[PDB]
Formats: C-alpha cells, sequence, structure tokens
C-alpha cells in the first residue's frame, strides 16, 4: 500500500523543500509531470493543489482580470476538486483584514477548497501530508490520453480498470463509472476524438 | 458546556449560482476568555477549541435544517489566533465529526468586519467579472487548439489494426465502412 501523487515540472524548483520532506515517508511515491496547469501538485485523478499569495490576489492584469483568475478557472476546467492554498504575510494581514473574507467569497465554489497558511514552508508540508492521507490513491498506450491533456494520475486510474479500447467502449456507451472519472471538458474532448471523421 | 454565542444568521445572495451561502455571526468573547483563564497550557486549549468547534458546527447546521450546496460562514466577532490556525482547527473538527453536519454543508471561518459583504458581492467589478468567467469555464474548449486529434486518431487506428491482425489490404474497405473511431471501436468489440 504505497500512495502516489504528482508534481508539476514548472513548480518543482520552488517546491523542492516540500518535496524533500514529503519523500522521507517511505510509502509515498512521487512522479513528476510536465502538466500545463499552474497547480503545484496533483493528489489523485481529479484533485490538485494550487498555492497562491494573498498580496497578489488583487494584482491587476493587463486584460483587466485579477492575477489568479485565468489559472484558477483553467484548473476548474480539468479538475473536479481544486484545493487553493493561500499564503499570507503578517504584513498584508495587519494592513488589509478585508482581503481575507473577500478571497473566500471570490473563490467560493462547491469545487474549491480554500485554506490560509503562513508563509513558512512547514505549513504547506503539513497540509500536503493531510491531503495525501485523505485523498491520495494507492497503485499500454498512456501517450494517447496524456496527449489529450489528461494528468498522469488520471491515466493511471483509467488503466487500473480498462484497456484503451475498453475505456473507449465504456465512454462510447456512456458508462458512468468511466464517465464520472472525467470533467465536462475532458468528456467532450474524448468525444471529439471519437467523432471526428476521416 | 457551550461557549459560543450564536447571533443573527443571514443568507448572502448572488455569491455563487449553484450554492446557498449562509453567514452566522458568532460571539467568541466567552470562549476567548476561557482560553486565557481556564486552560493556560497549550495542549488542553487545542482540544478545547476543537471540541467546541464541533459543538458550534452541529448547532449552527441544526438551526438551518428547519429553516444546491450549503456554504456556512462562521463569522467570528474576534479571532485572537491567526486565521491560519482556525483553518486547521476547522478541518480537524470536521474530520472528527460523524453525522449530517459534516456531509451536508461546507464551512469556512471569517472575522467580522464593518464592511458590508452583501454589497461587495453585488457591486464589485472584479468579483462580478470572475463569477461570469468561471460560469463559462465548465464547458471550456480552449485546450483543443494545441491538441492534434488527427495524429492521435491515426495512432489509434494503427494500434487497433495491429491488435486484430488486419493486413494492409483490408485498410481501405474497413475505413470506408466505419467513418470515425466510435464506429470503428464498437465494430471490433
Amino acid at each position: 500500500e504505497n500512495k502516489c501523487i504528482a508534481v508539476n515540472e514548472n513548480k518543482v524548483i520552488e517546491n523542492q523543500k516540500v518535496i524533500q520532506s514529503l519523500c522521507k515517508n517511505s510509502h509515498l511515491d512521487l512522479i513528476e509531470q510536465s502538466y500545463f496547469g499552474e497547480c503545484d501538485f496533483i493528489i489523485n485523478h481529479s484533485t490538485c493543489v494550487y498555492k497562491i499569495q494573498a498580496s497578489r490576489f488583487m494584482q491587476l492584469r493587463n486584460n483587466g482580470s485579477l492575477h489568479y483568475d485565468k489559472a484558477v478557472n483553467d484548473l476548474l476546467t480539468e479538475f473536479q476538486r481544486v484545493i487553493i492554498i493561500v499564503e499570507f504575510s503578517e504584513i498584508i494581514q495587519d494592513v488589509d483584514p478585508d482581503l481575507f473574507w473577500k478571497i473566500k467569497l471570490y473563490l467560493l465554489n462547491s469545487r474549491v477548497d480554500v485554506f490560509f497558511i503562513h508563509e513558512t514552508t512547514d505549513f504547506f508540508i503539513d497540509w500536503m501530508k493531510y491531503f495525501i492521507a485523505r485523498w491520495a490513491f494507492s497503485y499500454a498506450n498512456a501517450d494517447i490520453l496524456l496527449d489529450l491533456g489528461f494528468n498522469i494520475l488520471l491515466v493511471r486510474k483509467i488503466f487500473q480498470t480498462y484497456s484503451l479500447e475498453e475505456f473507449f467502449m465504456a465512454i462510447i456507451k456512456e458508462e458512468s463509472k468511466a464517465v464520472k472519472m472525467l470533467t465536462v471538458s475532458q468528456m467532450t474532448r474524448l468525444k471529439k476524438l471519437l467523432t471526428l471523421e476521416w | 458546556e457551550f461557549f459560543w454565542d450564536v447571533q443573527k444568521i443571514q443568507e448572502i445572495s448572488n455569491v455563487e449560482e449553484h450554492s446557498v451561502v449562509k453567514c452566522v455571526t458568532v460571539n467568541t468573547s466567552r470562549l476567548i476568555s476561557q482560553l486565557n483563564e481556564e486552560l493556560q497550557d497549550e495542549e488542553s486549549g487545542v482540544n478545547f477549541i476543537v471540541t467546541q468547534l464541533q459543538l458550534l458546527i452541529n448547532n449552527v447546521y441544526e438551526k438551518i435544517q428547519k429553516s444546491r450546496s450549503l456554504m456556512i460562514n462562521l463569522n467570528f466577532t474576534r479571532l485572537k489566533f491567526s486565521i491560519a490556525y482556525w483553518d486547521i482547527l476547522l478541518e480537524r473538527s470536521l474530520d472528527l465529526i460523524n453525522g449530517p453536519s459534516k456531509t451536508g454543508a461546507r464551512y469556512f471561518i471569517t472575522e467580522v468586519t464593518p464592511v458590508d459583504r452583501s454589497r461587495y458581492v453585488e457591486n464589485n467589478q472584479y468579483f462580478l467579472a470572475f463569477k461570469a468567467n468561471q460560469r463559462l469555464t465548465r464547458n471550456s474548449v480552449d485546450m483543443d487548439e494545441f491538441i492534434d486529434f488527427e495524429i492521435l486518431i491515426k495512432q489509434i487506428i494503427f494500434d487497433l489494426f495491429k491488435k486484430n491482425g488486419i493486413p494492409d489490404q483490408d485498410f481501405e474497405a474497413i475505413l470506408s465502412r466505419f467513418h470515425n473511431l466510435e464506429s470503428l471501436v464498437v465494430a471490433f468489440n
């Protein structure tokens, strides 16, 4: 019984201290994926962790949106559970107390978990250990589904139950067990693949 | 033994279309005082708050039963400790709780401020614009332009022919009977 989670390649350099502490657990298996999203970790097939900075939340982008709008919205497109971890400083806490409830209402969503942490790395490590204990799972044409944008943990769970043909058959016949593993966009992407004519 | 003072509860509308947000103003002066005087040591104080949080969560959810997705804002009058510790103690309390309150609703802790939160939801430009943004994200097709479906379909075809032992001569006839992978996969299954 060894659980497994993923780390985004673009975020490995920052979370190196977190990775060192998490991997001291002998049962944890850590794989790295060049996932396009901004999430720091992937917990299971449809759960991710995205760490953001409270003082950056109200930073205006050039297109008028806030700093984290596009990144959070792209995570909701691909994950059924998005865990948002907000690092806040004592400086921004004493200066702007209104920001803390504004963020929880701004990000308020039945698919978004929001937890505030101090800036120290130990807080993020202890939240990760809690996420791994609760959500992480235990554990071939994987490249077809990876090129569809599916995460490595999702393609692992798929091939735990199906071959690539059987998974298409289940998706074609709209079997809920295969369907309830994907989001809406992931389902319509797999249908577009199965419906384009040659 | 109940150290929470539950005050007015109000539903804050238009926060998120697919959820009902109820804000529960709670007075913490009684619990804060007991922490300073009754439980001087840290270990006893942590269990005191966690056991009290389970009392507050069950009693607040109970008032809403007889009153989408239920989001319950526990709006404390004073947060003596940092909110980072409150988010930890709230998860610890919910983990220990077995029953309808943990499963039936989602809870988040905030501190009472003089700012009207019902106005910000209905007036703020960036709050409104993001709620409209994430309303269109569930059915987003933005990633598809990077994906080359023709190359993937060509690989699935060749693998399928390779697994069924189909020779190259049968390619033209088979691909003329079945026009997409949906028909092709069910034909060989």
